[PDB]
């Protein structure tokens, strides 16, 4: 809804919430000059 | 989406479908930002050049979908609109500057494994992620080729491009309320949004807090996946105050 | 091409 979202925004039930990654998100994180 | 692949189930739980009641057809893409508000592109609702001016009563919002044509019983939710708000300075006469609109749902939707809102960026997230070279994701049910419609939701990941390159690929006057994305002819990688994808979300995943933020809205392009051309997107963060304003002036 | 949707939404 607002500032940085909602509260539980952006955390997907089937992925982040279960600590599961979708098949191409790595591509994205790898472009922010690598993530983690 | 051109050169994108099928999405996985629950990959973009914030993806919404603007559906026309009669004829029953896919109008545009949109996104769920809270349990009562959907964000889309203003040209999806108002575009006088083509006598397009939709109203509350002419649309339906379908949330939780994967398949483009099937009514996914017990999975998707269909809502009606209470109000539509177009940015007061949306410029349809020249370059679709401030191509943004908010729709208030008749009743709040309930989240599920297939329905979840996306976050709207704050100054700092915007500042660190909206950089040339960083990739974002666009999703939609739009066309597969310029001139070819998918059965399922498609996804493509694209890099943000430097503004001078964006300005030098077109004759249209680009404003600070827009950014462009896509691969350079030189990158031997393709992908783009296309007809039917308008209004949908351009999102990025924060490496700081693992959340997905919606940085842009699919606004316009010249053809689909043409070499030397890029897609343009509304800059959400630049119009966030307008968003906050209508939301806490008219609801939540 | 679109499958029919239930009448209580029109
Ligand atoms: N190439 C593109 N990114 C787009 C092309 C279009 C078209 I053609 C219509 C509506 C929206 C868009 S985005
Ligand atoms: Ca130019
Ligand atoms: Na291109």
């Amino acid at each position: 809804t607002f500032g940085s979202g909602e509260a539980d925004c952006g955390l997907r039930p089937l992925f982040e919430k279960k600590s599961l990654e979708d098949k191409t998100e790595r591509e994205l994180l790898e472009s922010y000059i690598d993530g983690r | 989406i051109v050169e994108g692949s099928d999405a996985e189930i629950g990959m973009s739980p914030w993806q919404v479908m603007l559906f026309r009641k009669s004829p029953q057809e896919l109008l545009c893409g949109a996104s769920l930002i809270s349990d009562r508000w959907v964000l889309t592109a203003a040209h999806c609702l108002l575009y006088p050049p083509w006598d397009k001016n939709f109203t509350e009563n002419d649309l339906l919002v379908r949330i939780g979908k994967h398949s483009r044509t099937r009514y996914e019983r017990n999975i998707e939710k269909i809502s009606m609109l209470e109000k539509i708000y177009i940015h007061p300075r949306y410029n349809w006469r020249e370059n679709l500057d401030r191509d943004i609109a908010l729709m208030k749902l008749k009743k709040p939707v309930a989240f599920s494994d297939y329905i979840h809102p996306v976050c709207l960026p704050d100054r700092e997230t915007a500042a660190s992620l909206l950089q040339a070279g960083y990739k974002g994701r666009v999703t939609g049910w739009g066309n597969l080729k310029e001139t070819g419609q998918p059965s399922v939701l498609q996804v493509v990941n694209l890099p943000i491009v430097e503004r001078p390159v964006c300005k030098d690929s077109t004759r249209i006057r680009i404003t600070d309320n827009m950014f462009c994305a896509g691969y350079k002819p030189d990158e031997g990688k393709r992908g783009d949004a296309c007809e039917g994808d308008s209004g949908g979300p351009f999102v990025m995943k924060s490496p700081f807090n693992n959340r997905w933020y919606q940085m842009g809205i699919v606004s316009w392009g010249e053809g689909c996946d043409r070499d030397g051309k890029y897609g343009f997107y509304t800059h959400v963060f630049r119009l966030k105050k307008w968003i906050q304003k209508v939301i806490d002036q008219f609801g939540e | 091409d679109f499958e029919e949707i239930p009448e209580e939404y029109l």
